[PDB]
């Protein structure tokens, strides 16, 4: 009388057996990238910073980020079966990221020992696999990183933190507790997995929707200017930036029909794939977008403040596109750089506000260049590439001065999640309470004061730890001191 | 079923008949000695939640085992057959009585018997019709909260609306000015200011007429009895339907029928069979227990007053107005004709029995039966509505089958071997086999009402996938259970198992356990006669049970599909593993008195108990850096120790004229002893609760202090801090300590009354629950200062701290409001559950008529009288949190009975 | 809208 | 029911019942096939007539030699069907065949569906005569309608 | 019926073909029996037909 | 090519039934169980599992009622080929098909 | 293949 029941879908885990199987983790975890490294979770640090204000028509969504309600960003957000979101979600979704690339990475190494493949040219491509695993590992402890580990510049903080790290695993161990480790040791590990990898991946890219050696030099750029390595930094970004051309356009309109497509803007080095069955998603969080028929109307929970319409020139592309004059219909702008993407929609007719998951664009690149030049003083090759990148986009720049470089960063990358830690490394504090609002959104976009002040080095510009990892380990050093 | 060494509760056909309700479960509140019983929803597809004794696990499941007429069934069918079927409802709850069963019956288990015709002579039929309708309790709520201008003032004063602004303004035109809206729609375009209004200063709505409803409920019966020579049988048809009483639509009906049958064959062998089976359409509105900004009880306070949902005939409109909108909002009653919904279930139980007596003592017995139900529903997105996304509508179709067979073929052989050496020696087996099913599909761009069959859909990125699920299990288990006597008043009974469960790894799904007890009768030995004292017998027990109700595939170390692309498959991590997950086991001590007094016609009895839940199964919260939510392992263990007492007499104050009286308690408490990772505590993320190695299992937040009188903040004692007690103004994380409440209430029990005369009839039925806490999650939203700001709030804020208003306890306006105790509310209440007032036609009035002899008259009522001690429509729908709840029900019902 | 002001997470149902 | 005698009332009903549940699949990997890649296709019916027919007979003699019986009631036939079905392809292992984790995009199908119904509503009369014990004579009379005409 | 149902070109909008003929005069096939019988036992009613 | 596409298939039944009655009242029951597999080797079969509970009662002088519940469980699968011409399939295969 | 040399329809069936 048998009475095991093993479940339909399911299938027991094993080591590798044959490249097909690899071939297949593989995508699985391009797949699981697709939901991590997602604009929607970005949208968190996005608001934070000193850009939006909240309008009327939040529930208290967005306020606890761009009021700073420390009460309710300590413990904020949820990773259930229901619900992942918040706070707790990003700190999830990139732990389970590294989990399952760890668990990549070290079954085809496995593979290689035992020779389980076949011939030559299995086992070349195996160790291409095996380097795209390590650039993946070295994205989830970084955006790990940035959130929650402090930066080299900060005042009061709980006794034990102001020089530590995540807890840093670096194979398959999901039942592991441990503390978290220094801000030395991971900061190498990020480094020498994204070196291991560029002597490894093809000098060309072969694929956009795979890591390609030029993700990978673009990524160490971005964290270099992070931790302020302004030298090498740039020397990274060299290798990239003339790679992939800018967008070539003659007026707003033709610019917004190449920018919002992800098949034929020539700016993308590495994306998720999509299709309007799959991969697609909405992201209305800062726009408010919704389908009216075949039109688009708007009611958004933030706009930004006053300033920040101010650094557009009204003849820049990006004031109809990545910014908007849509809100009340036409009396004050919103952030509709995520409103859509037309090739994912079900009929051609109807709007349905589906994006895909992009994961680096070639104006960061520029933008990294510029501001490592003006470090490391290297002015010839630091107003050829802010000049080029702000004249292609409609409005070029008077001066190249690094007074510059931040008005012209900020205005390039809005609503993508670079502002609070940029007016970090900028010694900039908040201001939230200072600023003007749009004055056409009169009793729609009102002002709302601080819950608490955020001046320079003041800790919660980092985000606590999850009281999940609080709870369950007691040995975890938590960073606020409240 | 009931062992002489157990505790064993029974309770009558008279107590499960009518209440207008699908959950027969709630006729059974404050009636079992350590039957916690509590429904969280006003919901008539709603079922409630069953805890005997203690709660059992942290992890695997707590209610009881449920079988009717020897079959496991569940909730859900039970609430498919008709209660005037039900014979008698037993509770086993100690762990001899529960010594055959092999599921969960840690839990105790629960023993429905259906009735079965006395056999006489003649023919007994029965008729039963009845009416009534469902009401709403508790209006409290909205008895002080702002009205039309009266909030405007709260918000221009805070300058929700604009730095500077007056009243006039932020109406005169900012939001009376949204009539634009209105204008671009062709419907409403000239409707607006001619007989719709949806903005209105002056007479401010009544959002609670406009989302809630008194629903009617109509129920009626049809039964035949009777019986010859050794053969028997019951019939019964019926139908049953209860409307919600919420206008977002929700309902229960169904049809049933049931034929019972058993027969003496010979003198050698003997069969039964009793087959019922029903047709219902269960619809449940599920908006409930959510935040949204016009929906539910939380709608009916949160709503401005200024925004009006009625045209100018007081009819509900197609659709009200917020300002800011896109779209106008949709009503629920036009939302629901743009948006429909049906299910139909199509079930069927059949069961049946041979019994062989081959040579005097032993009664070969074998039982098999089966339970199929397939449902079968489909939900439409209406196409072509003015307040719609998109004009193209959809459709989804949605297949369930679910096919549960059990044997349980017995042998037992008793015999007597002296006139004081009784004995009884049973044994036999059982397997339990479950298979399950669903199927799905959904298509999407329909352009006309006529035209939307499944296969008539848009073809490109409009394809969607299909939806699938499977899931089987299987139990396998023996058993042996014998009876001793010796002479008349000393009972030793001795059981064992072994259970064997598909839900455990194929090295552990194995586990035995017996149970040991016996019973004294005082009475009939030691004091062989007497003049006030009845009966008197002393009982005591001890045994393991086993527990199991968990997942059916919470053991292994699965891979599933993440696809990437559309030209391969990609494999992704989906479970964590386990290979020594087993059975969760737990044990009971019984000790037991019952006594009758005046002539058995005073009757009383208690318990008392310790049970112990050892090798538990918790579904143990994992560190988020392992990459998963959870994994159920064989970690921990806990404690109930606790006492129940029963007690019911009779009164009686004439010779035709009876008076009858009963009454019950438990009182149970908890009490955690080993966790998981070597913790002593551990606080569940976002709820409020803490699993300390201490005592129970309780609330955890910051203990409220006040406001400052000089500053208007905020304070918060200090934990652990005292003077020669602390208050700070700045919220910490570490504010937060273990609050000696408990989230499982402790006392539990009702009592009833009854009384009579010449065929009036007046009877009374009370429950309640004390120590019973919760936190209304409701006021995090009406009553603070700090944000929502759109919403309606409590009156209060109209005297937050100021400077030239300093003399109140209402903080200033800037802040926002935690989750500490100025929410944890006590939700106890005492329940007046039922108020019969029957009337049986006097026997008299059918002299000639040889057709008739028989009638009764009723004038019922449920949930009549409330005690609140909670500030909130209803303190039973919730436990740990109260959200936008959907509060229980009362009814008025009127029923007619003609028996011949 | 759908206001998650608070909305604390039911932890015993 | 037999109130006086002679006349029998007798009401009758009853219900039919069957749903019937199909799964059928191309199993994937094999070398003689098209492609190695397999499907899973799922079909769901159901069929419910139910009927009513409910006379009155009453018989009765008077004579010795004049027997009669009069005989009358209606029935009302009334059927509801129902198909469902999905398919799904690119499978590539037989433990993942779930229809749920099929191929995204030029793979996807559409469902099936087909929905029929009917009714009859009919009365009738017959009558029986007799004469003495040799000659008998009935006579009976009906009314059809049918929802399959106009 | 005279009938009309779904034909789609494209993907992004609904075409309509036309299906079925017509018959709106449609009605019951009528049959007529007459039957003459006749029925015999013999030896002990042991030999029918 | 005859034993290549058709085969000698099994087929099996059984039955156990129980009647009775006593004053004004009777019962039928039965249960049983059919399974028959289709000789040809191109593959069809039909098998149910039986069961009838058949009862009527006479309640008073008056009043008299019945009834008789039936109801299986069926597994019908149909070799379908058949009636069509295909190259190795069927009888037209076990002619046409060349040696 | 799928000879259908003749193949007379059934037209009584
Ligand atoms: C597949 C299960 C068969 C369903 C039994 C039908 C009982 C319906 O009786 C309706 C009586 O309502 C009056
Ligand atoms: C009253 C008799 C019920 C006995 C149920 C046993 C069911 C046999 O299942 C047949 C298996 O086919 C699936």
């Amino acid at each position: 009388c048998e009475l095991d029941r093993d479940p339909e879908g399911k299938d027991f885990q094993q080591p590798y057996t044959s490249f097909v199987q690899t071939k297949q983790n593989r995508d699985g975890l391009y797949a699981l990238l697709r939901n991590t490294e997602n604009p929607r979770m970005h949208f968190y640090q996005e608001l934070q910073s000193d850009m939006y204000c909240t309008t009327i028509t939040d529930g208290n969504s967005l306020a606890p980020f761009v009021n700073w309600d420390l009460g309710i960003l300590n413990d904020h957000g949820r990773a259930d079966e229901d619900e992942v979101s918040g706070i707790a979600g990003y700190y999830f979704v990139y732990n389970r990221l590294n989990q399952q690339a760890n668990a990549f990475v070290n079954n085809t190494e496995a593979a290689l020992q035992n020779q389980v493949y076949k011939n030559s040219t299995e086992i070349a491509n195996a160790k291409s696999f095996l380097a795209e695993g390590k650039v993946l590992q070295a994205l989830a402890i970084w955006r790990l990183m940035d959130r929650f580990s402090f930066h080299e510049s900060v005042t009061e903080v709980n006794s034990g933190a102001k020089d530590l790290g995540v807890i840093l695993l670096k194979e398959y161990n999901p039942g592991y507790i441990g503390p978290r480790a220094t801000k030395a040791q991971c900061y190498d590990y990020i480094l020498s997995r994204l070196s291991e990898a560029i002597e490894v991946l093809p000098e060309n890219r072969e694929s956009v929707l795979y890591v390609s050696r030029d993700y990978a030099y673009a990524l160490r750029a971005r964290i270099y200017l992070a931790l302020g390595e302004y030298g090498k930094a740039a020397a990274d970004a060299k290798m990239v930036v003339d790679k992939y051309p800018l967008i070539g356009a003659a007026d707003a309109s033709e610019f917004e029909n190449i920018y919002r497509s992800d098949a034929n803007n020539p700016e993308i080095i590495f994306r998720g794939f999509a299709s309007a069955t799959l991969g697609s998603f909405t992201a209305t969080t800062l726009n408010g977008a919704a389908p009216a028929g075949k039109d688009i109307k708007y009611n958004p929970s933030a706009v930004p403040f006053q300033w920040v319409v101010d650094l557009y020139e009204n003849e820049d592309f990006r004031k109809s596109v990545y910014i908007a004059k849509v809100v009340k219909k036409d009396k004050g702008y919103l952030v509709n750089k995520f409103l859509e993407d037309k090739a994912y929609r079900d009929v051609q007719d109807k709007p349905n506000l589906k994006v895909g998951a992009r994961y680096f664009s070639v104006a960061e690149v520029y933008l990294i260049l510029v501001e490592s030049a003006l470090q490391t003083g290297d002015t010839p090759t630091a107003e050829k590439y802010l000049k080029a990148l702000s004249k292609a986009r409609g409005a070029e720049v008077s001066v190249v001065n690094m007074e510059a470089l931040q008005a012209e960063r900020t205005r390039e990358l809005i609503g993508e999640g670079s502002r609070l830690r940029d007016m970090v490394r900028w010694s900039i504090p908040n201001n939230h309470d200072a600023f003007e609002t749009q004055p056409g959104l009169e009793g729609f976009a009102n002002t709302t004061p601080l819950k608490a002040q955020a001046p320079v080095g003041f800790y919660a510009y980092t985000w606590e730890f999850p009281q999940r990892d609080r709870q369950t380990n007691p040995q975890l050093i938590k960073n606020w001191p409240i | 079923l009931s062992t002489v060494s157990g505790s064993v509760a029974k309770v009558s056909s008279e107590k499960l008949a009518e209440k207008p309700v699908a959950n027969i479960m709630d006729a059974l509140q404050g009636q079992v000695a350590g039957m916690q019983v509590m429904t969280t929803s006003g919901d008539p597809t709603a079922v409630a939640s069953v805890e005997i004794h203690g709660t059992g696990s942290l992890g695997a499941s707590s209610a009881p085992l449920y079988i009717v007429d020897g079959m496991q069934t569940s909730l859900d069918v039970v609430a498919t057959m008709n209660p005037n079927d039900f014979e008698s409802m037993s509770v086993l709850k100690d762990a001899s009585a529960t010594s055959i069963y092999g599921a969960r019956a840690a839990n105790g288990v629960v023993f429905i018997q259906t009735k079965k015709g006395k056999m006489s002579e003649r023919g007994r039929i029965t008729f039963n019709a009845s009416y009534g309708i469902s009401q709403i309790l508790n209006t409290k709520p909205l008895d002080n909260m702002m009205t039309g201008d009266e909030l405007l003032d709260f918000q221009v004063k805070a300058g929700f609306w604009g730095n500077n602004q007056t009243v006039q303004k932020v109406k005169d035109m900012i939001l009376a000015g949204a009539e634009d809206l209105y204008g671009n729609y062709d419907s409403l375009k000239d409707e607006y200011g001619k007989t719709l209004f949806p903005v209105d200063f002056n007479h401010d709505a009544d959002w609670l007429k406009a989302l809630f409803k008194t629903a009617p409920t109509s129920q009626g019966d049809i039964s035949f009895s009777g019986g010859s020579q050794g053969t028997s049988y019951y019939a019964s048809i019926g139908y049953f339907d209860q409307e919600g009483m919420a206008r977002e639509p929700a309902n229960f009906k169904r049809y049933s029928g049931r034929l019972n049958f058993e027969s003496r064959i010979n003198e050698w062998l003997k069969v039964g069979a009793n087959l019922s089976g029903a047709i219902a359409n269960r619809r449940s509105a599920d908006y409930f227990g959510k935040y949204y900004m016009g929906s539910g009880t939380f709608g009916v306070l949160t709503m401005p007053r200024y925004y009006n949902p009625f045209d100018v005939n007081g009819d509900l409109a197609d659709v009200y107005y917020m300002y800011g909108a896109t779209r106008p909002s949709m009503t629920e009653p036009y939302f629901a004709k743009m948006r429909p919904f049906s299910s139909e279930s199509h079930q069927a139980n059949v069961n049946g029995f041979a019994q062989i007596t081959p040579i005097k003592g032993l009664t070969l017995k074998a039982q098999a039966g089966v339970d199929i139900t397939n449902t079968r529903t489909s939900s439409k997105r209406m196409p072509n509505n003015p307040y719609d996304s998109t004009p193209l509508g959809e459709r989804r179709e949605r297949a369930y089958r679910d096919v549960s067979k059990s044997f349980t073929n017995t042998a037992e052989y008793k015999f007597s071997i002296d006139e004081k050496h009784d004995l009884t020696a049973l044994m036999g087996h059982e397997y339990i086999e479950y298979e399950g099913d669903v199927i799905g599909a959904s298509s999407k761009g329909f352009e006309s009402d006529k035209l939307m069959l499944l296969s008539q859909g848009k073809t490109g990125n409009s394809l969607s996938l299909p939806e699938h699920r499977v899931a089987e299990y299987a139990y396998l288990s023996f058993f042996s259970r014998f009876n001793y006597g010796f002479d008349k008043w000393m009972y030793i009974d001795f059981s064992v198992r072994n259970d064997q469960s598909s839900r455990f790894g194929s090295n552990n799904r194995s586990a035995w356990f017996y149970s040991v007890g016996g019973m004294f009768d005082i009475y009939n030995k030691f004091i062989q006669e007497s003049n006030w004292l009845s009966d008197l017998r002393l009982k005591m027990s001890y045994g393991t049970t086993g527990n199991s109700e968990i997942g059916n595939y919470n053991h292994q170390a699965l891979v599933t599909v993440n696809n990437y692309t559309e030209d391969a498959m990609g494999l992704s991590i989906s479970t964590a593993g386990n290979p020594d997950l087993s059975w969760e086991k737990q044990s009971q001590f019984n000790f037991g008195l019952a006594a009758g007094a005046f002539n058995n016609r005073l009757s009383a009895e208690v318990d008392f108990y310790v049970r112990t839940t050892n090798d538990m199964l918790i579904d143990v919260p994992m560190p988020y850096i392992s990459g998963f939510f959870s994994q159920y392992q064989n970690v921990g263990s806990m404690k109930n120790t606790g006492v129940d007492l029963s007690l019911k007499g009779t009164i009686y104050q004439n010779k035709d004229w009876n008076v009858y009286a009963s009454a019950n308690f438990n009182y149970n408490r908890q009490e955690i002893t080993k966790l998981f990772f070597g913790l002593n505590k551990y606080m569940l993320p976002n709820t409020g609760t803490i699993w300390e190695i201490g005592y129970p299992n309780s609330f955890y937040m910051a203990e409220y202090a006040g406001i400052d009188k000089k500053t208007g903040k905020q304070l918060w004692y200090v934990p652990g801090q005292v003077d020669a007690k602390v208050t700070t103004s700045q919220y910490s994380a570490d504010l937060e300590t273990r609050i000696d409440k408990s989230v499982t209430p402790p006392i539990t029990g009702g009592f009833s009354l009854g009384a009579s005369w010449k065929g009036l009839s007046l009877d009374a039925d009370f429950a309640y629950i004390v120590g019973k806490w919760m936190i209304n999650n409701d006021r995090y939203f009406t009553e603070n200062g700090g944000g929502l700001m759109q919403l309606n709030k409590d009156k209060m804020l109209l005297n937050a701290w100021t400077e030239d208003n300093k003399e109140t306890d209402v903080p200033k306006l800037g802040q926002s409001p935690q989750f500490d105790t100025h929410l944890l509310e006590n939700a106890s209440f005492l329940r007046l559950k039922n108020l019969k007032l029957t009337y049986v036609l006097p026997n008299s009035l059918f002299a000639g008529q040889n057709v008739i002899g028989g009638a009764r008259v009723y004038l019922m009522a449920r949930n009549l009288l409330t005690v609140t001690k909670y500030k909130g429509f209803d303190p039973e729908a919730g436990g740990n949190v109260g959200k936008n709840q959907y509060p229980n029900s009362k009814q008025y019902v009127a029923g007619i009975q003609l028996s011949f | 809208a759908s206001t998650t002001g608070g909305n604390s997470q039911r932890g015993s149902g």
